[PDB]
């Protein structure tokens, strides 16, 4: 083949399996839980509506996602 | 050995020698400058509070990623007010939409991110970017022949 | 001997940077040439002391075997003396 | 590559966890290099030429900086104080945004917040509108906190407690003896205002600027004697001639630039302010306000 | 002519034999008269003549005193080609230590005499002292000193005391040593004495010294005292043009030597105080050390040019010596390149050559013919001739041309296809014109790829082109048996554009008489290529003995089916080609040409398959245009729709009802099913967009838009790119993997604007950057993988052995992953095959299974069969035919002598390119299928719920249907309700196990009472009370929490029966007392008797990487430090000591001993019950179960099986197809070290290791004699590892570390016999494997005879 015809398949699964495990950290189950499980705050009714079967609240989820940015 | 959301204008994104050295050899784009100190800048249009004025102004790089520069492809009302009301623009890094009185800056003119090489291909917009790249280089090997056409 | 668990650092890594083998060096060496003898010791027996970062993805062990007792032998020794023997305009 | 001040991260590739470490050089034009490398327990160290990494408030204290000053300048302040019953404390209410409160928030006698509780926007909202102007919490909020400065005794001169001290009961118990009713501690938190230099501070081998500056000297050529004035001399000329080192023009730019400083060009040397400067854009770095450098960026 | 080589020491006096005449001055020519100067570097009377037989007198200047040394001058009429062979010493004023045996670590002479590294470099550059024989009175032999005590123990002794210093005081050392002595010294103190690193240490020595014994060596001969000199035509003084001389660093190097070696002597001469006679025999040895090996030691002199100067090490080790380039590969002769074109007027097994290539090449040839002919008087009038090019000079070249094949070879020899021999049809042209169907081998294209031609000369090598290496000879791939031929382009798209059909073309419904009325209606316009129509079809079968007997019919096809039916050859359905032939298809038309008539039919098939095609296709005028890249019309209201989405997430954003990272996830995610949406919507308007009408009203058809065709044809294309044409093109990713937000969210037919461009622009440079590097770095894995495993070759016709393996259809997590008929094809049956009943032995022991034993398998459904394979023959030192298979790139069986090894690195390295570059990623048990249960491993428990809860680990089901074969996969986990039992009937709809992972059970056999023994509440237990239901749980913690009051008691919860005496488990002496681990939910507290297996205590709670590297780790194999620790030893298992993070944990047996403890770091969570008698080869800890532990526990075969199916897991999850024949002799090269578990009878060191082959043909040997043999253990070592312990040091300098082998081998006296590949070529000898088994089999009985 060519540089381009393998650079196209070499590009085509970096997407594909980036793509991938954004959409794997999207919650796709069914479980409400209503208690965020760090601080045990009440999960509002709406932010449990957009992803279902979420497990923390917003304040919780945004101190953890912060922590990960570091890699601790 | 790869593209930066701030080579856009002052490096070309496509032309490069494919092979040992990718992305070493960028080559300049078509209205880059360098700056008093080395630095590599681009022209923008100055676009005052909803009109884009014909004066021109140098950018950076480290000084363009903190405004809202528009885009070059946005139409204007023959008087330099933006006809929508909402406008592609790249405030930092990541390209956006903006209202119409943030825009800092405009784009002097859609050739401004490709090289002189890679300006010469008609429906560019229309390839692959790995073909373009491919397609610059082999143009700059071209023959001349007996009659030029 | 911060030298001798340098060299198991190297090992438990994988590799040796120029800034670990800078650290655990013995704080009393002048002549550079020993510094150069030593990493060249090190590097005999495993492992390649590169400059930065990298074998970061490069999972390729040609430093088999016998050769590391002895050279861990020989590293361990060079602190027991301060040189030099190498060179014999010093000397 | 100009020179000028760059922040890296080194993502994910030496330490076994994962964790990335957000080095912080100083490349000049001509000159020393200037190197400031956290490791993988947080720790800062200041690295001068390439070669062994020394702790970091070394260099600050041969800046002829002590450490009560030195926490002054990298930290917040919380004061506590003996409201003749335990301990309780000076509280403004955004600072605790991401608390998790090991007591019954409450003022106007009110419950703000059930212990136990994840500190909230809500309570955060709470505190302010009805506005906290001190509380008061359990001795073992303050059993664990660190000492800004100095305290010594009006009894024989005697030290209360050393400046950067871990807190203790018998701590404010000799507080208390002395009279003390301001107790200094710091404001950290592990997300966002990491303790960092106070921990540099407990690995730091060296108390005074002269220990600080034997240190480097036994760092920058082993072997010779060390003297007073002599590492004085290796170390004021190291960033600060204008002989020797300099970061040129399009360095200062590339500099005051890199720190958001006002100015666009200043001299060639280096300063306290630049070195302190430095080691607060890193320090802010790690705590998650700023971003390390893309190394292509044009 | 020769045999094996040996290498040693060598003595001062085979020194002074190899030399000429000694070199003692250091100039080496007279710089105005350029004749070489006696008599120094390059001295006309020792190294040979200048001129070929001339002195350099010039007295004597005919062959007619050829051989008489002129007596003026002393030079020996000679030809200067002697130049080139004779050596000459240099007489060193002091010894001196050789480098090599000195700093190789580990130094030789320093572990020679059990002597410090640093002792003898002491006393070598003389900061020191040494004693030898230091009289009757106070110092060892080995004693070291100084100046000082020297002096002071002097004016002790004068005499019987003798204290030397370097080179001369090691060399007394060597000299006075006693070989024998100390080593059987070293065998009494051992033997008496053992200690740990006593005996390892000592156990070394005493091998090292034994083989300086048994060599032919001498213990000084490390320390040159005559030093030789290398031959002049080796290191030349060449004149450049200019009068510049160009040489090589030698030269510089033994002036250097020769200076200081000459003012040693002098200083010597004059009785100098010897502090500066010192530093000139430091000076000397430091000259002599950068003549052997510069840069060793003492940061190496740099020549006039800045530069580290050469020396011999370098002139042979690394990777610029000689054993890498010039000894491997070579310019040569009769050779040439160009660049390929396509000339499809071809057959596959000709290739066109250029009359000027041809002319050229082919000189000798046309010479030797045009004086053959009479065309030309002699030689030079055959030149003459030539170079003018005259009309019979070309008919001549035809001539000579005719069978003569060339190899054609491309730049990146990927594989053994990368190398194929055609015949040359001249070509009247510049450029190689190449058959199509070989750059699929090739894997050429024409878009500048060159091509290079090699000739080859002799008439064996003829032989072998056109017998093994012919293009008609492999059109099997020998990755696997399927075909290498199959069409690529123009040719599947043409012939797909024919077997179609049109709803209503021209000539539709007609009814013909064959396929020659097809072709007679459509080359004359009155039938579309695709109508369908009646055809009388006559198709022939092998269903007899070889009888083909037809049957016909008129079969429903179209013109273009029955006009290629006529390319079709006898033995093959009209099914094969009635439906639409994609490249699939097209392919498996070929293969099964293949399977059914030969290979001729197949060759000539596959060229008219390839003619047809291209005929068809230029016919079609199948173009591409702007209007063919269909954009759909829901692409705007999708697109709308997903904006709306976005738009919604980020006001929700901003409402604070979610953080930035998961409004960046749900972005993300809607972008991605509107991207899929629109692919969507994309290929349902595109596929059947052609809506026809016949007879009526309308019906709507696959679509003819010509992309679409491309694309649905496979010919080039797929869903995605012209997804990127017509749907949009996605989201495009940074190069770090975190894919950018906003997609351009238009194609290629529609532009892209500036800033979607820039956007695509970075992930496109990432792919191509990383192929520009994935190239560069091709055959590092193939080129590591034949250094393990080149020497082996398929050596016996049958070793005669009933090992194998157990050969199983792939089943994981679901269904089947891959057929049996796949994984036996081609491999021999290692025991019977019986049916299911059994009814009789159905396959013989010893059968090729091909394929029609591949049908009589599957019609009688087996699902596991015992074949033979490589890693478990039994032939020493290679592979008999059977026990490896049949060779799949040829088809018929292996012979003996294919260099399999070879060929499987390379069908391993070859499919290792299709795979990425960097590494890479990825509630009930309900019935689906149709069968029956089977429950393996299985102890469990039925409740008094009627359910089943199985008490054991390694239980889990599978299914099996009305023939027996198995189904599918699953586990059963542990305490998994099972609503069946086992065995019984079921059907798909009744989930056979509900189980909860929140709970593991801890699950009794006996509905018993309750009981807490061994549980102390507080101390080995913890008051646990949940206020939700209110639950009284006496909870046991770990041996983390609680106090020593019950630290290594039990908490043991017990049933026993309702009175209150022990319930005994059935089997043992033990009462059910499940002792409990910590961390338990033990909700039921005593005094309450519960069901036969109620979880009582309820213990609380497949990612695969991909990348090429995966492979390469997983052949070397590494320990991952999370392994599985298996049971070393079956029984029953126990616990102790806790709280180390090293635990005890002890399996005793029934029978033997019992203690063998084993750490477990309690990092891990602990998987087996404190009391169960365990498997052997188990899992504790669970994940990854390092390989070692695989072989040492569950044996070869388990090791085997596991790195198969690893590689093969890899390779299959990108759709790469490799056999298993190829991993399983890599694997086979991997374990052939083994180390004795019983010293036994035989001459071996306990914990040595020797090559299994060793240990196994001594033990042969042993119990066919009285004894009884070593008892060893196997060993696994990686392909890295592997390749570096090997027999040869020829071959095993070439690639290792050369100083390193070379004095290892030195000091050994280790003579090379050339049995191996890599010698046999560096030599330049007949490789042993291919058509030169035979030389070397009949020169082996030539010898020995
Ligand atoms: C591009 C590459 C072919 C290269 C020739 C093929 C071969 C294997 C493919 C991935 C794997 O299947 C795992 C996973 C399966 C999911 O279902 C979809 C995503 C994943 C990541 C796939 C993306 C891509 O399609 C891969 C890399
Ligand atoms: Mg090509
Ligand atoms: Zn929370
Ligand atoms: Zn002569
Ligand atoms: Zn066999």
């Amino acid at each position: 083949s060519d540089e381009a015809d393998e650079a196209y398949s070499v590009t085509e699964q970096l997407t594909m399996t980036g793509i991938n495990r954004i959409r794997q950290k999207i919650n796709a189950h069914g479980i409400p839980v209503y208690l965020c499980e760090a601080c045990g705050n009440p999960i509002p009714e709406a932010r449990r509506k957009i992803f279902p079967g979420v497990t923390l609240c917003v304040e919780c989820q945004a101190y953890q996602e912060r922590q990960r940015k570091h890699y601790a | 050995r790869d593209v930066h959301p701030t080579h856009y204008g002052r490096v070309c994104p496509i032309e490069t020698p494919e092979g040992p050295n990718i992305g070493l050899i960028n080559s300049l784009s078509v209205y880059a400058q360098t700056n008093e100190y080395g630095f590599l800048e681009t022209p923008y249009r100055k676009v005052t509070d909803g009109v884009v004025t014909d004066e021109i102004h140098y950018l950076s790089a480290i000084e363009e990623g903190n405004y809202v520069i528009a885009q070059a492809n946005s139409n204007l009302d023959e008087e330099g007010h933006f006809v929508e009301d909402l406008v592609t623009c790249r405030s930092k890094g990541e390209s956006s939409l903006f209202s119409r009185d943030q825009v800092d800056y405009m784009d002097v003119s859609t050739q401004q991110v490709v090289s002189v090489g890679a300006s010469l291909i008609p429906f560019l917009e229309h390839d692959d970017a790995n073909r373009a790249l491919m397609g610059a280089n082999m143009q700059r090997q071209a023959v001349p022949t007996l009659r030029a056409d | 001997s911060q030298l001798k668990l340098l060299v198991t650092r190297g090992k438990e890594q994988g590799y040796l940077t120029y800034a670990e083998v800078n650290d655990h060096l013995p704080e009393d060496i002048v002549d550079s040439d020993q510094i150069e003898d030593i990493i060249q010791m090190i590097n005999d027996m495993g492992i390649q002391v590169m400059e930065e970062a990298p074998d970061a993805d490069d999972l390729m062990n040609t430093a088999d075997e016998d050769a590391a007792e002895a050279a861990a032998q020989v590293l361990s020794s060079v602190e027991s003396e301060i040189g030099r023997t190498t060179d014999p305009v010093r000397m | 590559r100009s020179p000028g001040v760059f922040f890296d991260s080194d993502k994910g590739k030496t330490h076994s966890s994962g964790k990335v470490l957000y080095n912080a050089r100083i490349i000049p034009y001509r000159g020393s290099w200037l190197d400031f490398e956290f490791d993988p327990k947080d720790n800062l160290f200041v690295r001068i030429d390439r070669r062994r990494k020394l702790p970091a408030t070394i260099i600050l204290r041969a800046l002829n900086y002590t450490t009560e000053q030195i926490l002054d300048l990298f930290f917040e302040k919380v004061i506590f104080e003996i409201r003749d019953n335990k301990l309780q404390m000076e509280l403004v209410p955004e600072r605790l945004r991401g608390e998790t409160a090991s007591f019954d928030i409450e003022a106007n006698g009110k419950v703000y917040v059930e212990k136990g509780r994840r500190i909230t926007a809500r309570h955060i909202r709470q505190l302010e509108k009805d506005d906290v102007k001190l509380i008061e919490v359990p001795v073992e909020y303050i059993a664990g906190k660190v000492v800004a400065k100095d305290y010594i005794d009006e009894s024989t001169g005697e030290l209360i407690c050393a400046a950067n001290m871990e807190l203790s009961l018998d701590l404010l118990a000799k507080l208390s003896q002395s009279g003390h009713k301001r107790i200094e501690t710091l404001f950290t938190n592990d997300l966002d205002h990491g303790p960092y230099i106070s921990e540099t501070l407990r690995v730091d081998p060296t108390n005074d600027r002269l220990s600080a500056l034997v240190e480097i000297y036994r760092m920058m050529r082993p072997g010779e004697p060390p003297t007073r004035e002599a590492a004085e001399s290796l170390f004021e000329n190291l960033f600060f001639s204008e002989d020797r080192y300099d970061l040129s023009a399009v360095g200062r730019m590339k500099f005051n630039r890199s720190l958001l400083r006002e100015e666009i060009e200043g001299s060639g040397i280096l300063s306290k302010d630049d070195i302190i400067d430095v080691m607060k854009k890193l320090i802010d770095i790690r705590n998650g306000k700023g971003e390390v450098d893309d190394i292509d960026h044009l | 002519e020769f045999d094996a080589i040996k290498i040693a020491l060598a003595s001062p006096d085979m020194i002074r034999s190899w030399s000429f005449g000694e070199v003692k001055k250091p100039e080496t020519i007279n710089y105005r008269t350029f004749k070489p100067e006696r008599d120094g570097l390059f001295c006309a009377r020792i190294f040979g003549p200048v001129k070929d037989y001339e002195c350099l007198c010039g007295k004597y200047k005919r062959l007619k005193h050829r051989g008489v040394i002129c007596e003026k001058c002393g030079v020996e009429v000679t030809q200067t080609k002697v130049r080139r062979e004779r050596m000459g010493h240099i007489e060193l004023a002091s010894p001196t230590a050789h480098i090599w045996f000195l700093k190789s670590l580990p130094s030789r002479i320093g572990l020679l005499l059990d002597m410090p590294l640093r002792d003898i470099e002491r006393v070598l550059y003389f900061e020191s002292y040494v004693v030898i024989e230091g009289g009757m009175t106070n110092l060892e032999r080995q004693q070291i000193l100084t100046e000082e005590q020297y002096l002071d123990a002097l004016e002790e002794f004068g005499d019987e005391f003798d204290a030397k210093m370097g080179a001369e005081a090691i060399q007394a050392l060597l000299k006075s040593m006693d070989l024998e002595q100390e080593c059987e010294q070293l065998r009494e103190e051992l033997n008496e004495t053992n200690s740990e690193t006593k005996r390892k240490k000592l156990t070394k020595r005493i091998k090292l010294l034994e083989a300086f014994v048994q060599s032919g060596n001498k213990p000084e001969w490390m320390i040159l005292t005559v030093l030789p000199v290398l031959p002049p035509d080796l290191r030349p003084l060449v004149p450049l043009d200019g009068g510049r001389f160009a040489t090589s660093d030698l030269n510089d190097l033994y002036r250097r030597v020769i200076n200081r070696n000459n003012r040693l002597k002098r200083l010597l001469d004059l009785a100098a105080p010897d502090i500066i006679v010192r530093n000139e025999k430091r000076m000397l040895q430091e000259a002599v050390d950068a003549l052997l090996d510069n840069g060793r030691r003492g940061r190496a002199i740099t020549g006039s040019n800045k530069r580290p100067l050469k020396s011999l090490a370098d002139m042979i080790k690394g990777k610029q010596g000689r054993f890498r380039q010039n000894l491997l590969g070579k310019r040569v002769d009769y050779s040439g390149r160009s660049v390929i074109t396509v000339g499809p007027y071809l057959r596959l097994h000709q290739c066109g050559l250029p009359k000027k290539m041809a002319l050229e090449l082919f000189k000798p040839f046309i010479y030797g013919k045009l004086e053959l002919r009479g065309l030309a008087t002699t030689i030079k009038a055959a030149k003459k001739m030539v170079e003018r090019e005259e009309a019979v000079v070309w008919d001549i070249l035809d001539e000579v041309i005719r069978e003569h094949p060339v190899l054609l070879n491309r730049a990146p020899t990927l594989h053994r296809l990368g190398i194929q021999a055609f015949e040359p049809v001249l070509i009247e042209g510049k450029a190689i014109q190449l058959h199509p169907l070989v750059c699929a081998a090739y894997n050429a294209d024409f878009d500048g790829d060159q091509m290079a031609v090699h000739v080859p000369l002799t008439l064996e090598a003829q032989l072998e082109a056109r017998a093994l290496m012919m293009s008609t000879n492999n059109i099997l791939s020998p990755a696997n048996g399927e075909p290498i031929i199959v069409p690529s382009q123009d040719v599947v798209l043409g012939l797909y554009y024919m077997t179609r059909d049109c709803v209503n073309a021209k000539g539709e419904g007609m009814v013909l008489t064959g396929p020659k009325e097809a072709e007679r209606l459509y080359r004359s316009g009155l039938a579309s290529l695709h109508a369908r129509v009646k055809v009388r079809i006559t198709e022939y079968e092998k269903d007899a003995n070889g009888e083909l007997v037809a049957k016909t019919s008129l079969k429903d096809t179209t013109v273009g089916r029955a006009i290629l039916w006529m390319i079709v050859p006898k033995g093959l359905p009209y099914s094969i080609v009635n439906q639409a032939l994609g490249k699939k298809a097209i392919s498996k038309m070929l293969n099964t040409c293949y399977r059914i008539l030969g290979l001729k039919p197949t060759v000539i098939f596959a060229d008219q398959i390839m003619y047809t095609g291209f005929a068809y296709a230029a016919r079609s005028g199948a173009s591409v245009g702007i209007d063919d890249m269909v954009i759909p019309e829901k692409k705007h209201e999708i697109i709308s729709e997903a904006e709306a989405e976005v738009a919604e997430i980020q006001e929700q954003f901003q409402s604070g009802l979610v953080t930035a990272g998961e409004r960046y996830n749900k972005v993300i995610d809607i972008w991605a099913a509107a991207n899929d949406r629109v692919s969507k919507a994309m290929m349902d308007n595109l596929q059947t967009e052609t809506v026809i009408n016949r007879d009526g009203q309308e019906e709507k058809q696959v679509s003819f838009n010509s992309i679409y065709m491309m694309a649905d044809s496979g010919a080039r294309g797929s869903a995605a790119q012209i997804r990127q044409l017509a749907g949009m093109r996605g989201l495009m990713a940074k190069p770090d993997g975190s894919i950018i937000e906003t997609p351009i969210t238009a194609n290629f037919r529609e532009g892209l604007n500036v800033l979607q461009y820039f956007i695509s622009t970075h992930g496109a440079r990432k792919g191509l950057a990383d192929t520009a590097l994935k190239t560069a770095n091709s055959g590092y894995l193939t080129r590591r993988l034949v250094d393990v495993a080149q020497d082996l070759v398929v050596t016996e016709d049958d070793c005669g052995t009933h090992e194998g393996i157990m050969m199983t259809p792939v089943i994981e997590g679901g269904d089947v992953k891959e057929p049996l008929r796949d994984r036996v094809l081609g491999r021999v049956t290692a025991e019977d095959v019986l049916k299911p009943g059994t009814a009789d032995i159905l396959v013989p022991r010893n059968t090729l299974l091909h394929e029609q034993w591949c049908d009589l398998l599957e019609e009688n459904s087996v699902d596991a069969v015992k074949v033979r394979s490589v890693v478990s023959c039994d032939t020493d030192f290679g592979v008999c035919a059977h026990c490896y298979g049949r060779d799949l790139a040829r088809g018929h069986i292996i012979n003996k002598g294919e260099a399999i090894g070879v060929i499987a690195a390379q069908s391993i390295g070859e499919p290792g390119t299709q795979l990425t570059m960097r590494t890479f990623h990825i509630s009930s048990i309900q019935v689906k299928n149709k069968g029956s249960i089977k429950l393996s491993n299985v102890k469990s428990v039925v409740n008094s719920s009627g359910k089943l809860v199985i008490t054991s680990r390694n239980t889990e089901l599978k299914l099996i249907d009305e023939f027996g074969r198995t189904k599918e996969s699953y586990k059963v986990p542990y305490g998994a309700v099972l609503a069946k039992g086992d065995g019984e009937q079921v059907a798909g709809g009744e989930t056979v196990a509900n189980w909860d992972p929140h709970t593991m059970p801890v699950i009794t056999e006996v509905s018993g009472f309750v009981r807490f023994t061994d549980m102390i509440d507080g101390q080995t237990i913890t008051r646990q009370t949940d206020e939700l239901t209110g639950l009284s749980s006496l909870v046991v913690l770990d041996s983390a929490e609680r106090t020593a009051g019950g630290k290594d008691l039990r908490p043991a919860l017990k049933i026993v029966d309702a009175q209150g005496n022990d319930v005994l488990i059935p089997g043992t002496d033990m009462p059910a007392q499940y002792f409990l681990p910590g961390k338990a939910i033990v909700q039921l507290e005593d005094g309450v008797q519960i069901s036969s297996g109620d979880t009582l205590a309820r213990i609380p709670q497949k990612d695969i990487t991909g990348g090429l590297p995966r492979v390469a780790d997983l052949f070397e194999a590494r320990r991952p430090k999370e392994p599985a620790i298996l049971a070393e030893i079956s029984g029953i298992v126990s616990f102790g000591k806790e709280t180390k993070g090293k635990r005890r944990l002890v399996i005793t047996p029934v029978d033997g001993s019992d203690p063998y403890e084993e750490m477990i770091p309690k990092w891990r969570q602990l998987n087996v019950f404190e009391g169960e008698r365990v498997e052997r080869g188990d899992v504790i800890s669970d994940g990854p179960e390092a390989p070692h532990d695989i072989l040492r526990l569950r044996g070869v075969h388990a090791v085997t099986r596991y790195i198969v199916n690893e590689v093969q897991d890899v390779y299959r999850l990108q759709g790469v197809k490799i056999n298993d024949k190829h991993i399983e002799v890599i694997v086979r090269q991997m374990l052939r070290k083994a180390t004795i578990v019983n010293a036994g009878s035989s001459d071996f060191l306990e914990g040595e290791q020797v090559e299994y082959s060793r240990v196994k043909i001594a033990n042969r040997e042993l119990e066919a004699n009285g004894k009884v043999g070593a008892t060893y253990s196997r060993d696994l070592l990686g392909i890295t590892k592997a390749s570096l312990a090997t027999e040869s040091f020829i071959s095993a300098a070439s690639f290792q570390e050369t100083t390193r082998v070379l004095t290892e081998a030195a000091v050994a006296g280790k003579r090379d016999e050339l049995r191996g590949l890599k010698e046999n070529v560096i030599v330049g000898r007949l490789i042993p494997a291919g058509t030169g088994y035979a030389y070397h089999q009949d020169r082996m009985r030539r010898r020995a005879a």
